[PDB]
């Protein structure tokens, strides 16, 4: 039920980053592999 | 540089120049888009260099600051793939197919290379090896 | 130019969280001055 | 030679601005800031 | 991380990011349909 | 096309010849030893 700013919000950490946003594609990378794992531990858990 | 060039080779029922030709539309879009985007910075910084908005009412003022980020990663993350879709990748193949031609003849003349000097060095030992047993002949026929 | 750009809004942020933590810190002391509170939640009159 | 800017090289590059940065709080002035972008400013005028 | 990447080949007249961008509007109303789906679950397990 | 098509037809007889060649120099190379090996059969044979 939430909105595109919250959704990036939650699952990537914008605030819990580096101050001063960096805009370099590893930064990117790196948020949506950590959003990735979080998602495939939840998968897990809805499995059990 | 490619004009008549040893490097100019047909891929893709064409050349290599007309695909880099093919590219124009597409940098055109992405030069106009960013152009646009980095003239509403410029006028943005310009306009607020010193100015109530952005020296707010207390000294924490995070929340602001906090809000801007978030709309610079948005910005940031929808850039990433606006570029990549435009012009990064029609780009790269291009790229691509240059790499891969000069590698594909590259590995071509070695491969050429080492398989006439394996087929040299087998030749040259059997017949150094026939020699050898030619002395054996001659040694065993002087002998009796 | 971007790095030196990120560093300079880590500088800034820092010295404003820590002029804030500091502000309060200080009017939680001269709240306290006034009329004291004990740790279990009650008015101390000894010091207030 | 060939063009190798934008493909294969370092998949993550410093030269581009896409490798990742470690950001320590060190303090640059606006005014500096403001020199350094209007350095290349200055270049991309005639295209702007 | 495909960005400039080794990995980053020539496949069906493409290369391998075009097809992931492709992507996008299929997942876009798969995951519309499990959100509606989900929604209505989540109603119907809350009211009774 | 053109340079292509002569080329192809140039180094295919080049390799054509280049193996009728090679196959030639192994086989002659071959059967020399093993009248070599004849030699010896035979002086060995008279010896005794």
């Amino acid at each position: 039920n939430g909105t595109v700013e919250e959704i990036v919000e939650a699952y990537l950490q914008v605030q819990a980053s580096a101050d001063g946003f960096d805009p370099s594609e590893q930064a990117a990378y790196e948020a949506f592999e950590a959003a990735r794992v979080r998602a495939s531990q939840e998968l897990a858990a809805s499995a059990e | 540089e490619l004009y008549e060039n040893v490097e100019n080779v047909n891929v893709e029922n064409k050349t290599l120049r007309q695909h880099y030709s093919a590219l124009i539309p597409n940098l055109f879009i992405a030069a106009v888009a960013n152009i646009s985007e980095l003239n509403a910075a410029d006028a943005e910084a310009a306009a607020y260099y010193l100015h109530w908005d952005t020296d707010l009412a207390t000294n924490d003022e995070d929340e602001a600051y906090y809000k801007a980020k978030l709309d610079f990663a948005i910005e940031t993350y929808a850039k990433i793939l606006f570029n990549g879709e435009v012009w990064q990748e029609p780009l790269a193949y291009v790229q691509n197919l240059d790499a891969g031609a000069r590698q594909e003849a590259a590995d071509r003349e070695a491969a050429r290379a080492a398989d006439e000097a394996y087929r040299a060095e087998q030749l040259r030992i059997a017949q150094e090896a026939a020699d050898a047993q030619k002395a054996i002949a001659e040694a065993l026929a002087k002998e009796a | 130019t971007i790095t030196k750009t990120r560093e300079s809004v880590a500088y800034a942020l820092k010295v404003d969280q820590e002029a804030t933590a500091a502000f309060e810190a200080y009017r939680n002391a001269l709240r306290d001055a006034a009329i004291s509170i004990n740790p279990d939640g009650s008015i101390n009159p000894d010091t207030s | 030679e060939t063009n190798p800017t934008f493909n294969i090289t370092n998949g993550f590059n410093d030269a581009d601005g896409s490798t990742i940065q470690p950001v320590g709080p060190v303090n640059h002035t606006e005014e500096t800031l403001r020199d350094l972008t209007d350095s290349t400013g200055a270049y991309l005028e005639e295209f702007q």
